[PDB]
């Protein structure tokens, strides 16, 4: 037996779709106390097809983002404006946690491999993710308000939010670009 | 070190329906130390704090006066 | 897995835990007045869902925001216009 | 169920006297996993009658007071000497760990509420405070050594010890200033 | 619950000493120790007895006279008679 | 980095019953990387350490040469 | 009971020989969550004869290393060069983890006692040490590789790699200096 | 305590952990690429066993190298010679 | 902070055989604060990476082309 192995099968998949897949490895400690230091970190993996778009989310970890294969276009929103950067294969930046983005693939033939390292600090071990976006999976974490909150805070009728942002649209988190 | 009041400087939100005071680490000495954000809330009755998160700190609010109507989304 | 809400009223003396990247709103049901203590505050920054200055989500481009919302990017858009004030508002039904 | 709420009923009283209370809330991660990050920090509040005084003991851990309501008088013991501080509603300040101090309420209509924030170091959310005034619920500490260290350390009788420093004096760790 | 802990350390023995614990040894015989203190950053020694850095003689006595039985003057005095400082002589 | 010695600086404490050699990390580099604190405590047979205690550091005390009697109080 | 006390007997001893011996001391938050703050720190001892020397090895943690009694010659191995260091009773001195080590008692009629406070970061509560030695004890690290590699990598046939570094030559880890 | 060897052969997407002060090495079995990611960084500093260049056991003096290894001092320092290479060599049988 | 390359600096080790890209915590401010190290590995078929270890840093290696024979020594 091999504590330090970690294979691809060990890695569940939090989202899979035609476009593309997120998945996340099991944590470092999980079969072995021999890894206790590495307890706070979590490993993902992206990959996506030719122009598609993961929707824009924020997590509640810092991610340090790794282009494997491909090319990317990413875009940090802040709440002043927005910043836009072009990734190339081996490029790496820091995203940090609550800052809400999304990843698009332009290219139109190379698909994209991203490598994500999250350094989780609000629950040791644990990376979750608020996509803005309803989908079967899971529905827009904003609909979890109730709909008097809803109507003060954007100062409109229910049924007019509901329709134009709350309601299931997308059929998963990766869709593609037209 | 000395004492220091926490609205000694600007609200960082002022309206008709509430006001925000926050020292953070970066400009209180005493608090880098800690690592610690001290804010004071303060809300006319009927006024709604809009939907928001903070970003990297785990906030923990203290009701002094008055009740409050608070709505908490997570993932667990 | 799943997503849920966490509401409750809170009388003067009660305390309430708010995890960061948890969005979160209150309402001030009497004149009301808190104090918070934030941990792991180096940096912090707010973002605000509604309202008019620093709404992230006014600064998602058209183009995307018709994607990611049922709505088209022109709703969306007007949507998050209708709302004036920013940070605190009127919380009349 | 909410584990994010914390009610005046789950404040474990330390020590209530008609002149005023202590009372230390819950670890945050007592009854769940899901704030492992609040463990080192423990909340106490502190309310005290018009002119009384908290007798002077050290604490374990280091403390964030915050005035609440009234106005209140702190003086920080140091082996060189003392500082006295006139808090205000609103005023914070921090105590070091260690550090002997007292609390004293001068208004005369008024009460004292205080918020008191610790964050521990030597035993995780576990808070200790020093009295050096034996009462009923407690002996002063000074009184834990043997009659031998006792009388060599402040070269005097024991009994003469005993009934000037050792002896159970207050009801209360709260009193009333004259 | 308050508590002692006492007992009689032969060489090459180990005592671990919390912080914020009040402690005093005696030398049965002539003494040598190592000390590794942690979180050492901004440590302070408070001395309970003796003439220097005694933080109960820095009470002033009207509170002194408040937090023990006997009065601020007694307690002055009681606080006054040993001369020394950190060491004594440890005899009964 | 090169060696130092416990008693390398004057004694923080010295009496006729006892010494005390105190380096904090402080007054040295490489205890400071560690937050480490290193003492020698030289006493004459009879020689009482009176009652005091450490606001922040936890000793960890080494019988080296001799015998002694310690007196803990703790708060459990 | 008194959990804050540590006995000799409560040293393990690591390596014993006719020349010197080695003892780790348990964990100090092996039978008390009492000292949960020390956890992280592990107190070894070293003791040894005339004329005697600890084969280099390299240690997994931070090393306090302090002279308690004698006289030694220390001497950090770079993979640079070296550096040689007299230390005499009451001396003190950091050696990197990673950094391999040899200890010597230059001494000959004077033993050697030696202090030793580990940092560990690895794996907390955790330290090891690697002998570059074959001993009955345990073999060299070195053989642990396949032949393909160790006959690569020194570019050298096996056998003469085996008889040359790997074949068990001493006894133990503390051997007698000339 | 009993010394292990962790074997194995990786495959795109496969991951192994290396924890600090362990020997390790690699042979690419085809061209190889590997991204590498190590925590606990700061002043971490990569000691070798082989090669000519950085090679900790070539800096052990011949006196105590002949008291450590079961050969000769002479011996000893004349193997770690024969490798001309440091840190990438021929993995060739 | 801006998007950096691992290759962007030149290779710490180059050889006939593989080269090795690092970027330390000490040269770049957005991995000082995570107190991370990053690195790239290519090696020709047939290279053989000699047995070493490091010091202070626990590395995760991944696998992004080809086929690897790691052998690692643990106690």
């Amino acid at each position: 037996n091999n504590p330090y192995l970690f294979r691809s099968n060990k890695f569940l998949t939090l989202f899979k779709n035609q476009h593309g897949s997120l998945r996340l490895l099991q944590r470092f400690n999980e079969d072995t106390e021999k890894l206790e230091n590495l307890r706070d970190y979590r490993v993902l993996e992206y990959c996506s097809k030719p122009n598609t778009l993961l929707l824009p989310h924020h997590s509640d970890s810092d991610l340090l983002v790794l282009v494997l294969e491909g090319q990317a276009i990413l875009v940090l929103v802040n709440p002043d404006g927005r910043d836009t950067y072009k990734l190339d294969q081996g490029d790496a930046i820091k995203i940090q946690a609550g800052t809400p983005f999304y990843l698009i693939n332009p290219d139109n033939n190379q698909n994209l491999r991203i490598l994500k390292f999250a350094i989780t600090f609000r629950r040791p071990g644990t990376v979750e993710d608020f996509f803005l976006s309803s989908t079967k999976r899971l529905p827009s974490y904003l609909s979890a308000f109730s709909k008097n909150f809803l109507e003060a805070s954007y100062d409109s009728p229910y049924d007019e939010i509901e329709q134009t942002l709350l309601q299931e649209e997308q059929e998963g988190v990766i869709v593609k670009m037209p | 070190d000395k004492p220091f009041n926490l609205r000694s400087r600007d609200p960082i939100y002022s309206n008709n329906y509430g006001k925000l005071y926050e020292i953070t680490p970066e400009k209180n000495s005493q608090l880098r130390d800690l690592d610690i954000l001290l804010n004071c809330l303060q809300m006319n009755e009927g006024a709604l704090f809009v939907p928001h998160y903070n970003s990297r700190a785990t906030v923990i609010l203290v009701a002094n006066e008055g009740r409050a109507e608070v709505e908490l989304v997570g993932l667990e | 897995m799943q997503l849920r809400r966490y509401a409750a009223t809170l009388s003067e003396g009660d305390i309430i835990v708010i995890p960061s990247s948890f969005p979160v709103a209150l309402k001030a049901a009497s004149d009301l007045n808190m104090v918070g203590i934030g941990v792991n505050a180096e940096n912090n920054e707010r973002n605000f869902l509604a309202g008019h200055k620093e709404n992230v989500i006014r600064q998602i481009p058209r183009q995307v925001s018709d994607l990611t919302f049922p709505g088209s990017g022109e709703e969306v858009e007007e949507l998050l216009e209708n709302q004036k004030e920013s940070y605190f508002v009127d919380g009349q039904p």
